[PDB]
């Protein structure tokens, strides 16, 4: 019974709407605020244990280190209710973000019944993914999702995707002599499955004998789908790919999927 | 370490062509070719991802050169075209890890000793 409530993130103070996702540890909200009537999404993830405490704040850190981000959702605020004023009796964390429009395979669905997406239409979706991904592994150490799958991205109001579900991703800590590979190449065989995904509709977990229309992402599905992680390429392999096959067909693949927006 | 035993390169006019080879004692998954031009950075050229066959190529060479392989993976060449002033330098063979990563910053694991291109 958390719709209905109001609730106050600092100098923000805001009502709490409808639910958007139920699931395990967490739910998902729309939220408003309540003097300046803009909204919010909001997630409330419970804790009982000081194990999920601590993956809690680490998902919290994420967010907020990678926020700033056109294809991350962007973090607005964090707070906490102790075990003795919250309606469970067990921890509670709110995390605060922009609100998107919703999740992209629900407007696929929509789509699909319209026939198979365009080749200009999965450019914009994978390169925009891929670029959310890059700017993980760019961190300092690399950042790895380690849960890449289509299912939790998300298009923006300005019809973009937005990648979030920091909650597995993993890094390493006191950082102060390397680069050795620490997870990267497992991000990118599950982006590779999301390429194959949107072009053939099904999880590849072979392409077509014959495609005529994919053809010209064949050769990176099968460089990112790569069994042996060192011949698997990097993200900047697979990004300076994408943008060369964008500049091709004349597409600025960072802008708006005008097409899903209907 | 593997080995790199490179050839072509030499003088030319501008506009004119010219063609590197480079053949390695061993596999390696990506080989390109890296330059240095008088008072210059190195700077990475041309790299290609052996099982896809996919290429990488700095914006300064984009559409002039091309880099290819052989059937057995032993061997990459690049040919070079539409040649010009700036294409002066010494231009080494390189394995690497990461053929986008080798186009921006020549990072490579192993490089050849190297062949003097002249343009004009
Ligand atoms: C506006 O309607 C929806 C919105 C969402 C949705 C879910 N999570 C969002 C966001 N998250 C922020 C990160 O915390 C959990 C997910 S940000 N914008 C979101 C929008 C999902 C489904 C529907 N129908």
């Amino acid at each position: 019974d958390f719709v209905g409530q109001t609730v106050e993130l600092g100098e923000l103070r805001l009502r709490v709407r409808r639910v958007l996702a139920e699931g395990g540890f967490a739910f998902v909200y729309e939220a408003q605020d309540v003097g300046s009537g803009r909204e919010y999404a909001l997630k409330r993830l419970l804790s009982n244990e000081e194990e999920k405490n601590r993956a809690i704040i680490q998902e919290v850190c994420f967010m907020k280190k990678l926020s700033g981000h056109p294809n991350i959702v962007q973090f607005c605020s964090a707070a906490s209710i102790g075990k003795e004023e919250s309606d469970t009796g067990q921890a509670e964390f709110l995390l605060l973000t922009e609100l998107c429009k919703g999740q992209l395979v629900e407007f696929l669905k929509k789509m699909e019944s319209r026939g198979p997406l365009s080749c200009d239409t999965v450019l914009k979706i994978f390169y925009q993914t891929c670029r959310a991904v890059q700017h993980m592994h760019r961190q300092k150490p690399p950042i790895i999702h380690r849960d890449l799958k289509v299912e939790n991205l998300l298009l923006s109001n300005q019809g973009t995707i937005k990648l979030c579900d920091f909650g597995s991703a993993t890094t390493i800590s006191h950082y102060p002599y390397s680069n050795f590979p620490i997870g990267e190449k497992q991000d990118i065989w599950a982006l590779g499955c999301i390429l194959y995904l949107l072009c053939f509709r099904q999880h590849p977990f072979s392409i077509p004998p014959h495609d005529t229309q994919y053809t010209v992402f064949h050769s990176l599905i099968r460089a990112m789908l790569q069994v042996n992680p060192e011949e698997r390429l990097s993200i900047a392999e697979v990004v300076h790919q994408l943008q060369e096959i964008a500049a091709a067909r004349n597409v600025n693949p960072k802008s708006p999927i005008t097409e899903l927006l209907e | 370490q593997v080995q790199l035993q490179e050839s072509g390169g030499g003088s030319v006019q501008a506009g004119g062509s010219l063609r590197l080879s480079c053949g390695a004692s061993e596999y390696t998954s990506r080989m390109g070719w890296f330059r240095q031009a008088p008072g210059a950075e190195r700077e990475g050229v041309a790299c290609i991802h052996r099982q896809s066959n996919l290429s990488y190529y700095s914006d300064s060479v984009r559409g002039r050169f091309t880099i290819s392989q052989d059937n057995a993976k032993t061997t990459a060449f690049l040919l070079m075209s539409s040649l010009k002033p700036e294409d002066t330098a010494i231009y080494y063979c390189a394995t690497t890890t990461d053929c986008a990563a080798f186009v921006e910053r020549a990072t490579a694991i192993t490089a050849g000793q190297g062949t003097q291109v002249t343009v004009s």
